[PDB]
């Protein structure tokens, strides 16, 4: 395993969050599923150097 | 000498 | 004299827990250990105790089969296992001191550990879900904090510099999640011609969010 | 085996009184008897033993009386402080059961709680789930019961609430209670209301809103 980030940049939810999982793939089942709970739908991106993503309304 | 840690307990030696 | 117990801990049903209790400041043989519980609540349970020259545990008629004291003598440590938790086992465990001895006119509790959680869970780390709460002479606002584990979330308005007028609820374990709430109070002169923003943290999936709460009508 | 009955659960007074709790055993218990204080988040601590004896350094306000059966706490003039939890423990034999508690609260004049009611976001339905939210705020005394109605109809089940301790400040109380639905059995109805029950008003105080 290992720590995965998302950032968020919604309407009127901003910040950032995490995860501890297998792999990047993986981490981003959890993170579309975080976002869909919390009322954010938008464009997705990934940078694998920082283990971040990045989802923007 | 004895040992007691409550009023009810039996002493020990 | 310290009685220093072991951090919170948490636990899916079924398993088994071992708390510590350590002892310094006097020769630890002396005295007796006791354990306390108390559920969420509620007020305090004598569930036993432990001879600390003995090794002779005493267990309460309502701790009788999931449950063990034991003893580490030289470390000046008491031990307390529950074996196979259930949910009724949330609850805060005390050890404490009894003072008496061999000639002794009185019998009490002195010292007691800073007491130590347990929480009965099935689930694993969760993020919480943040949702806004907003109307639809003065304006109530409030976040909804729901889906999360384990505690705590920690939530400020504004980033602190709104405080009066606020009163955020305890969280409550429902069915293996928790919820919490926060409501915000101020002239209707304020909202919504200024921003108010509720941040919320759980520290333990490293979250970190604002939501801004926006009007739903005049 | 022997029980210890403690009034009361709750005992209301001012800065500088004094106040009194029993304790009455179920059998006689000598003088194996102890007081403790509890605040909030901390463990219990000593302040009477030997039914009448003080702890060393506890303030002199507290006192104790008692033996056999029949037990009281005494605080002479009450500070800030002291508006908290106290338990008595008889240690005669075990288990070496503990009294069911008095929490001191401050009085102070009654106030009818301000309501308010919150439909699901459209940020949780997008989810599939819909709480609706009041907040009870700001009232005196603690007593208070709340009900939710759907369509008319009384309902319980999906219920969760939560409760403030007395404010530092005003010395009110307030009371958050969430009822969730799934998105779609919230769909299917219509009218949605909170009703508070409290001393200061003979009719329910209601909020409500139509989906």
């Amino acid at each position: 395993v290992t720590t995965y980030k998302l950032v968020i940049n919604g309407k009127t939810l901003k910040g950032e969050t995490t995860t501890k999982a297998v792999d990047a793939a993986t981490a981003e089942k959890v993170f579309k599923q975080y976002a869909n709970d919390n009322g954010v739908d938008g464009e997705w991106t990934y940078d694998d150097a920082t283990k971040t993503f990045t989802v923007t309304e | 000498h004895f040992v007691q840690q409550t009023p009810k307990s039996q002493p020990t030696l | 004299v310290q009685l220093q117990q072991s951090g919170p801990e948490l636990k899916k049903p079924g398993e088994t827990v071992k708390l510590s209790c350590k002892a310094s400041g006097y020769t630890f043989t002396n005295f007796g250990l006791n354990w306390m519980k108390q559920a969420p609540g509620k007020g305090l349970k004598w569930m036993g105790w432990i001879n600390t020259y003995t090794g002779e545990s005493t267990y309460a008629d309502d701790f009788k089969g999931r449950f063990a004291f034991s003893l580490e003598t030289s470390a000046s440590t008491a031990y307390l296992q529950i074996n196979n938790v259930k949910n009724e086992d949330t609850a805060t465990y005390f050890c404490a001191r009894g003072f008496y001895y061999y000639g002794s006119r009185y019998f009490y509790f002195d010292y007691w550990g800073q007491g130590t959680t347990l929480t009965v869970s099935s689930a694993k780390t969760t993020a919480p879900s943040v949702y806004p709460l907003a109307p639809v002479s003065s304006v109530t606002l409030g976040c909804l904090v729901k889906g999360y584990f384990p505690e705590p979330v920690t939530l400020t308005w504004n980033s602190g510099s709104l405080s009066s007028g606020v009163h955020t609820f305890p969280a409550v374990l429902q069915s293996d999640l928790y919820t919490l709430s926060s409501s915000v109070t101020v002239t209707s002169s304020t909202w919504p011609s200024q921003s108010i923003t509720c941040n919320v943290a759980h520290p333990a999936s490293s979250t970190k969010v604002d939501k801004k709460i926006e009007p739903r009508g005049p | 085996g022997i029980v210890m009955t403690q009034t009361p659960a709750s005992q209301s007074a001012s800065l500088g009184e004094s106040v009194t709790i029993t304790c009455l055993a179920s059998q006689t218990i000598g003088t194996w008897l102890a007081w403790y204080q509890q605040k909030p988040g901390k463990s219990p601590q000593l302040l009477i033993y030997a039914a009448t004896s003080l702890a060393d350094g506890v303030p002199s306000r507290f006192s104790g009386s008692g033996s056999g059966t029949k037990f009281s706490f005494k605080i002479s003039s009450l500070q800030a402080e002291d508006f908290v939890s106290y338990y008595c423990q008889q240690l005669s034999s075990t288990p070496y059961t503990f009294g069911g508690g008095t929490k001191l609260e401050i009085k102070r004049a009654d106030a009818a709680p301000t309501v308010s009611i919150f439909p699901p976001s459209s940020e949780q339905l997008t989810s599939g789930g819909a709480s609706v939210v009041c907040f009870l705020n700001n009232f005196y005394p603690k007593d208070i019961n709340v009900k939710w109605k759907i369509d008319g109809k009384e309902r319980q089940n999906g219920v969760l609430n939560s409760w403030t301790d007395q404010d530092s400040k005003d010395s009110t109380y307030s009371m958050s209670s969430t009822l969730t639905l799934t998105k779609d059995e919230y769909e299917r109805h219509n009218s949605y209301t909170c009703e508070a029950t409290h001393k200061t008003s003979t009719s329910p105080i209601v909020k409500s809103f139509n989906r």
